[PDB]
């Protein structure tokens, strides 16, 4: 049963979460919607 | 006669998503790290809001869509059946900037220039009016969902001044705002549109909106103010 | 928050160009490839519809 | 009889929707504009929201040939109030009397309505034009 | 008789002066408003300009309880170029037919006419509104 | 008759007095309250102000089994800017008819004056309580 | 008959909930505010909660020309105090005798009842007024 | 600012914000304004 | 004329959240510490 | 009867749709071209879309040795504009009365009518060319 604290607590879990998230990136609000920056 | 539509949709945000026809292991897999995903935002932030005070306030004023300029007004002659006077800017516009209505402001006006030049995929912060296909007088907005904050007294002009130069605005550039009726009948019933107040602050410009027009086919009748924000004042340009 | 190099570089190039045009094309672009907005409270989880 | 007629032009020159409730004929029949023997039922305009800026036309005379005139009543009522009244219309153009009638009561405040056009003398009621407007 | 009538309203919805001139009832009379006894003269009329954005009404029976309708013509012109015709318009509201006759001829690329609220059907011509503008 | 009979109560919502002028009742008799036999003159009531936050009573009725009914007028007037209208209210329940009649004609945009209680589809007119607000 | 009838206004002055019990048209019919045709049962009222600051209008009447007039009762009740009884309200406005009558019973006493307008020498019992509070 | 008529003939309550008025955040007092129709009374600018 | 509207809502807190649709697997993981959650709060204290 | 005929050819010389409606032959019969035995349906032609360039021909005549003449009506609407009414079209070549009558009625602005051919002293209507383009 693990939790968020047990992705945040490693290191690898948790850039798998930042990154597949786009969590560093911003997102452009252009006129057809947003989508996230790479 | 007989007819039958059928439409069933699945989306899956999270999760693995290779069980989105199946309900029960999709909830088996909800608990794997691996497949946790954004589900909702609560908190989002300007990326200028990021940047250090004196690089954020410039590139707040870089990216306001519209420069700003009180001028002096004059009244419109003719009109004297109407409840209150209405009011235009008074000269020449002085050349590439616009005007935005008739106010009833006796005090200023305000008139607009754009900030970022024409380009592909961008929409303009102003667009042309163009006088009306048939039985009426008021102007047209040549973009399909742009506003414009004033009925037009008189006859629209599309190649002549003033009416060259009067512009409209990018629906983002306006919020509703509230009427304020004059006159005792519907015939000369005048609305003197005032902004919303809120705790997003709109300018008190006072446009007018004559709610009858005598033609017909005439377009909805403006109800906006223009945002304080999108405008730039004193920009030394 | 530590803004990336990268972008506060493409700000301080943005902000040294000659004209206010050049400022505002420059911004937009930046803008363009960088996003407009930032999320800074998301709720992770899994949601089925 | 053909000879008594009335029509009724509502006019929404405000901004906010006003619903027709009520519509009953009493007398006559109502029809499709320019078509007397086109009788429509009353269902067709009960209930109807006229938006802003919209016409409706309601169109109403006696019968074929008998000695009955036309009589009729409805109400406009205020959709974004709780259907409040906003004003009661009566209107008659006997075929026994000369004169005609045409009455408007109500006490709603919110609202400006103005109508005209009407004849009371003699002959058909005519074409009533009714302006609405909220305040 | 009084039961042939007929309502002219002549509303300006532009911003430019208009004429009316050789106002003439062949059949009939002209009167007063809301008063089929008070009859007037054509000359009330002639040479009358209606300003933009106000009305003028001319209002035509036919002779009390007489066999006659009422039928004239009238001519509408623009002062700003030489009292040039913008349209003719004729009225036909008689006693011995049904069908009521309401021309409007000429030709004028710089003005736009509308009008609404005519009955030809049978009975009284009614109350038809001409909207005036110039382009 | 007595059968035709008014009560008028003008009662003051406001802060402002307001004043009864031309009281006058052409058909029937003012009276006393609850007492149809004790005429009062029109003098009793012209002229007086009804102070904000109290009612006055106006009774009408007509002559004591006649074939007459009740009609009058009176005009409520703002004393505090020379004595102009506020609204003219005409009364009419009549013995040889059905439709009373109940109007409040004028204009006045600095007030506002409801009314309720009246009865025009047959018999007496009622008890109509007028309420009065200086905006 | 329609010459007698009787209009009765209940108006929850006060700032807690007071329920209709028992109502009864024991002779003549309900009906419709405006409407004495449309007949409406006492179904429609029985139950009803008067909130405070609302008003409730009971319409009653004789029959179509019927030598009846009307009759009827009812109870005002406290539902915050177990439906205890407020008051019993009874109202007669016969045909054939001239005096009506308009009776309240009860001895509620963290009640305040007061009813105006009624008539009772002749003609019908009229519009009556019913402020109810709450002590 | 007051708020409103009371019996007591010794005193009243003057109050004052004390945090200004900021995005996000509801303020803990509100403007009234005259009734729209047939009511002399003020009413309240926010809902509840 | 005819209408049916039904409505059903699960919500699980504490215990084996994957087994919120299947009874009585959930009541045989209540005995898992690891899924252990707040159920109530019986004192809350201002921070202040 | 055959004697009484009429051929209405709606060529559409502007660039875009217009849209027969409402088509009804009162007295008489449809029929194919150049052959008045072979009657057609007015569903043949209800509804139907005359593109730009292209002609759409109507004929009508008296039925087989038939006292009747022919009568009949039709619209010309938009269907770029939800179907707004373009103009309406009455045509009749009486047996009895040797007049024939061919009427054009409508407002609408934005479109050019232009008919000829017809003939209205005695005999058949004839054929009338309509020629239809918008502005």
């Amino acid at each position: 049963g693990d939790t968020l604290n047990d992705v945040i607590q490693d290191p690898t879990r948790r850039n798998k979460l930042i990154n597949d998230n786009n969590l560093l990136k911003g997102i452009i609000m252009g006129r057809d919607g947003p989508v996230p920056s790479s | 006669s007989q007819n039958r539509k059928l439409n069933v949709k699945y989306i899956v945000n999270g999760g693995d998503y290779t069980k989105i026809q199946n309900t029960e292991e999709w909830v088996a897999s909800t608990n794997q790290s691996e497949h946790w995903r954004v589900i909702e935002v609560t908190e989002v932030t300007a990326v200028a809001d990021l940047l250090p005070q004196p690089i954020r306030g410039q590139v707040k004023d870089l990216l306001k869509p519209l420069l700003g300029k009180w001028v002096d007004v004059e009244k419109v002659p003719g009109l004297e059946s109407l409840p209150v006077s209405v009011y235009r800017p008074k000269g020449a516009i002085p050349a590439g900037w616009f005007w935005l209505g008739d106010t009833a402001d006796a005090s200023k006006a305000l008139l607009v220039k754009p900030t970022l030049p024409a380009r592909s995929g961008r929409n303009p912060a102003l667009t042309s009016l163009h006088q009306g296909s048939g039985m009426t007088e008021q102007p047209f907005v040549d973009l399909p969902q742009y506003q414009y904050l004033s009925t037009y007294f008189g006859s629209f002009a599309h190649d002549t001044p003033p009416g060259s130069t009067l512009r409209g605005l990018r629906p983002d550039h306006v919020l509703p705002g509230r009427y304020e009726m004059h006159g005792d009948t519907i015939s000369t019933a005048v609305y003197v549109t005032r902004p919303v107040d809120v705790p997003d602050e709109c300018f008190d410009l006072k446009s007018l909106v004559r709610v009858k027009l005598p033609g017909s086919g005439n377009p909805p009748k403006p109800r906006s103010a223009l945002k304080k924000s999108m405008v730039l004042f004193d920009s030394g340009e | 928050i530590k803004l990336s190099p990268q972008f506060t570089s493409g700000v301080q190039a943005a902000l040294a160009k000659a004209t206010g045009t050049e400022k505002r094309e420059a911004l937009q672009n930046l803008f363009q490839e960088y996003g407009h907005v930032f999320r800074t409270k998301v709720h992770i989880g899994g949601v089925l519809s | 009889a053909y000879a008594q007629w009335v029509i009724i032009i509502i006019h929404n020159v405000g901004s906010q929707d006003v619903k027709i409730k009520n519509l009953k004929a009493s007398w006559g029949k109502l029809h499709a504009d320019g078509d007397k023997d086109a009788e429509v039922s009353a269902s067709n305009y009960e209930g109807k929201i006229v938006k802003p800026d919209e016409k409706l036309q309601i169109n109403a005379s006696g019968r074929s040939d008998a000695a009955e005139g036309t009589t009729g009543t409805f109400d406009l009522v205020d959709p974004a109030d709780g259907d409040k009244q906003v004003r009661h219309f009566y209107w008659d153009s006997p075929w026994g009397s000369k004169t005609n009638t045409w009455t408007v009561s109500g006490s709603n405040t919110k609202w400006m309505i103005e109508y005209s056009g009407q004849n009371l003398d003699s002959g058909a009621l005519g074409t009533i034009t009714v302006d609405t407007l909220k305040k």
